């Protein structure tokens, strides 16, 4: 639940929709935003280039 | 080598056990599929009925003194209406009920009379006149959180006496004769103690509504029984099954002389003799980890009359308006659990449906592409009722249909299993998981009964600590071919099937693989 | 060759059997881990609540006549206070109770009234006024070691009549009407024998508090039953289960129509029909060999409302102040035992928690590194209570949390197994121990679900008579790798895992080894 | 449920730019993060390799 | 600050990964979430109808 | 419990020199020996090979 | 429970914290002290030399 195992080239494939669970910790909040940012940038780079 | 996992072993949705070890025929996620002895088939859709109250709805009850007297009640907010035939009529008290009602309307048949309590205004009964009127011989201020009946006595729970609320109950009434409202509330004279009873416990006496023959009273945190003994003390009280409470006033139902109850900590079935914790290693954790709980009062339990099933409607975390977006379906003929992902819903109840004008070749207005079934629906099962559903954004009430088209729009289904068992095979012929070597997958072969096409996703993870990563395998059209080819190496594998089609029955599947070294991280 | 030991077989803490033979999934030492169907996972931590009595504490009781009326009682030494909302108010008798109280405070709800006995001063009841006042119609000198209720009669045990203590009981009262204190004690007139009864046995009639429907009276050394028969003799008495006593006045609890009792010689569950010795070959010896016993009165038993567990708090030998440093947790849905190593604790009880102000993006005061969960805690499970714990060196009461950080500080867990089974494998596929040859260990491979790092210790002993000697194998970071390499030869092997992390789930592990001759000494 | 009404199969068209306002409760933030994940995946599969 | 300068016309190009940071204040969490929403919408719009 | 307050993970810093006085009860001597063992092991693992 | 099997070069490795048990014999008291003495001396010799 905490976070999808991830790295700079994770892409939209590594996204678990259910992962930010209700009782899950706040300290993991920053990470979830960043996973989303990396994913969006790579997708844009892939299909606009 | 090949491994063949066969469905129709009746294991079902098991989201609490470790995915790596759940047996074939078990899945870890997915919705809109239910397990049968045929495989993993897809559930049907919804049609529309003629009933439409055009008020806020939020509650529907059925009244029918005799055959053909199909009367539908829709208790909304500040207005209670009656729907009969093609007309809707008001039946509310002269003083419309206070705001917030409709979240709390309860109804019960007391030897032929209908009583409704909103807890925010005085209890009411439907009078002979045809208007709900307030209670006949009881003082105005007293309020009961819920209204129940035990033989000839109408009971009340969580009673306020004009001073405050006490969370205790009154044996209201003095034995009303059948067809009549109770004589009086007088806990001091004729019925002697006609109430005022403590029932001590840490909880608040939620619903005592159900009867096994002896009323069972459910308090939060405990179960108690009730029996009619008469004399100076009218009723007797014992504490049966301490520690097992009840979640909500709408989370109880009876079947075959037993009760299905959603307790705050468990789901259980009981008969007074003993208890049994259904849902313990399957679905207990998932239900309480996917419920919001801001709303816990919005859950309810319904029983399907046509087929043996129990429906547990509840809100999800993803719900934004607080309504109900999901359901846990239990089959008691054969113990399996299912999950349904459906549009926001207010309330549901079952009742008889009136007929319709005969459809003839001359009067039909659509091309072959239009919806319908050969039998006009009412004619189907004229012997039994049909569930009716109030859906919030839909103008008219709905009913289930074998056809899967919703009103016209399509329903998607997801079938997902995580960490399939790929490894050695026991001499008995059963496979078991191998956690120490990498594996390489060549093909997946499906045994299905449907003819329409579907999508298949393949997931791979290096080891247990990692997360699943998904790849699109392709689209499978069974008539053309039933095999799919992909080359992957990973520690563990998972598969997901998504279909939007009228029919989808899955019987089995097999995987061809080879061992590819050792697992590191 | 390789040997694979898989957890999640639900064996649990078994410190009484021989370590050499306990089965995989069983451990011999360790704490702060509990066995589930997922593996051997780590228990959560503690948060803080708003309740704070600022007195000596030593005892907490919950009072709530209705929903929202959350009243907390903290019975300390010489002062009894009431905590409600954000205020603490005194409710003690005009004459403060004598010193030493708080080691002996007992409370009970008698059809809506609260009674407290310290045994060192006259029994008290909370009056309508709001102050605990002494007993209403009973002579001042008489003292009861404990105060219980059976329907309408308030019972007293170990009675002193002004001459001395007799260790016998009084059927005090003459049927108090609900909501009222008892009319009188008169063992001579209206209730006829309103007491004075011998109950002969070698023991001293500790607690008769619990009722299965018929009160059960527990004397040290024997069990007896009680039933209301009326007439000249109000009650009936039989001796059921001689030889099974009770340890303490706080070592009894009820669940699902059964009782869990800590006897001086055993831990048992019973229903009047028969008895069953739980804990017999698992934990019986350990509990009585690790209890101090100077303090035996400091133990108590609590029931978790959210999850099916029974907690047995007790002092250890290592305790210097006599408080409680450890606990034996029993899961009755599936029979397993656990051990928790926690900071010194006075008392614990469960009760409803008030809500809190909504947290908004504007009002939050911490960086992402601060503690918390997405749901404000009260909102979680607003349907059920939550355990509250008084901890001696902590100013405010605490509650369990899924998060594992204690207040902020970290909790360590230890997982230890002694004399792992390394040897031949049966044709059925199960390993068995070989005591006649030396063995050489090459690697250990872990199957875990956590991502954070842990330490692993390896122990080796020449033969059974020797003691274990420990070597530091290294640190395992599962994401980077899941294997560990070390070369050792010895007669027998043991492994210990120490972790300080939020999450730690252990699914299985395997060992690679070879045979290395014969064992000499 | 003071967020964009959302459902399991919704596209990114559904998402609204200003709804997570400052005064909004922290509890519904998870709902906003997961809403974002669902939408991105759906758009991706529909056009990138679908 | 650790919040990217942004305007209603921001492309996927604007985000810098690593920005929501462990030290960063929680009060900026909503803003970061909103940036992601503006960035995602513009590409579905530019590339899809 | 008239000894140095001690816990499972305590370092040798916790130990006090004069507390096991002569008048003290023999029964708590085991508590003093085991206190000593726990501390030595902990110090060792932390610095020697930790 | 009585004593860790031990010799002049036992070191801190051979220490069972739980070993001096509550009901254990007094006659084993001398031995426990000595095990501790040997252990301390060897540890000091190892790391101060």
């Amino acid at each position: 639940m905490a976070l999808e195992t991830w790295d700079a080239n994770s892409t939209p494939a590594t996204l678990n929709t259910a992962w930010p669970e209700a009782t899950d910790p706040l300290n993991k909040g920053d990470d979830h935003i960043r996973l989303l940012k990396t994913v969006v940038v790579n997708f844009w780079n892939k299909v606009f280039d | 080598m090949e491994v063949t996992h066969k469905q129709f072993d009746l294991s079902g949705f098991l989201p609490d056990q470790a995915p790596d070890t759940l047996k074939s025929g078990a899945i870890s996620r997915g919705f809109n599929v239910k397990p049968t002895i045929l495989g993993w088939e897809k559930s049907g859709g919804f049609r529309e009925t003629n009933t439409a109250p055009t008020n806020e709805k939020d509650f529907i009850f059925f009244w029918s003194p005799a055959i053909g007297d199909n009367r539908w009640f829709s208790g909304g907010d500040k207005t209670v209406q009656q729907v009969e035939g093609n007309v809707v009529s008001d039946v509310s008290r002269t003083g419309g009920y206070t705001a917030g009602s409709g979240r709390r309307w309860n109804a019960v048949n007391f030897n032929g009379v209908l009583l409704m309590n909103n807890e925010l205004d005085s209890p009411q009964y439907l009078a002979a006149s045809g208007k709900l009127e307030d209670f006949p011989n009881l003082p105005s201020n007293v309020r009961f959180r819920t209204v129940a009946v035990y033989k000839n006595f109408i009971l009340g729970l969580g009673v306020n006496f004009g001073s405050g609320f006490l969370d205790d109950e009154i044996y209201w009434s003095h034995q009303a004769d059948p067809g009549t409202m109770p004589p009086n509330w007088d806990y001091a004279n004729a019925a002697s103690d006609s109430g005022r009873t403590p029932l001590p416990s840490e909880g608040y006496c939620v619903t005592s509504e159900e009867l096994g023959s002896m009323n069972i009273v459910y308090k939060s945190d405990s179960i108690w029984t009730m029996q009619l003994i008469g004399g100076q003390w009218i009723f007797r009280f014992e504490n049966k099954f301490p520690g097992q409470g009840i979640l909500n006033k709408k989370s109880v139902v009876s079947f075959e002389g037993k009760h299905f109850v959603v307790t705050q900590k468990d789901i259980i079935v009981h008969d007074g003799y003993q208890v049994r914790s259904v849902a313990d290693k399957r679905v207990r954790n998932f239900f309480f980890t996917d419920m919001n709980s801001d709303y816990f009062e919005r859950v309810f339990v319904v029983k399907d009359p046509r087929v043996a099933e129990v429906y547990v409607f509840y809100p999800s975390k993803n719900s934004v308006d607080g309504l109900c977006d999901r359901a846990l379906v239990w089959n008691w003929r054969d113990d399996v659990w299912s999950l349904l992902n459906l549009r926001p819903l207010k309330h549901a109840a079952y009742g008889y449906e009136i007929t319709g004008v005969s459809i003839t070749w001359d009067n039909f207005v659509g091309g072959w592409e239009s919806t319908g079934l050969w039998q006009a629906d009412e004619d189907v099962a004229k012997y039994a009722p049909v569930l009716h559903y109030s859906f919030r954004d839909v103008p008219k009430l709905l009913a289930p249909t074998p056809q899967a088209l919703f009103i016209d729009e399509e329903i998607e289904a997801v079938w997902e299993r995580e960490d399939i068992v790929i490894g050695s095979i026991s001499r008995d012929g059963v496979p078991y998981q191998d956690y120490e070597r990498n594996k390489s997958v060549s093909s997946i072969s499906f045994d299905v009964d449907t003819t329409e096409p579907f999508d298949v996703y393949i997931g791979y993870k290096g080891s247990l600590e990692d997360s699943v990563e998904w790849e699109f395998a392709g689209t499978v059209n069974p008539m053309e071919d039933k095999r799919l080819f992909c080359l992957l190496t990973a520690g563990l594998f998972s598969m997901r099937i998504i279909s939007k089609a009228q029919t989808f029955i899955l019987r089995s599947y097999k995987i061809t693989y080879e061992f590819a070294g050792e697992m590191w991280s």
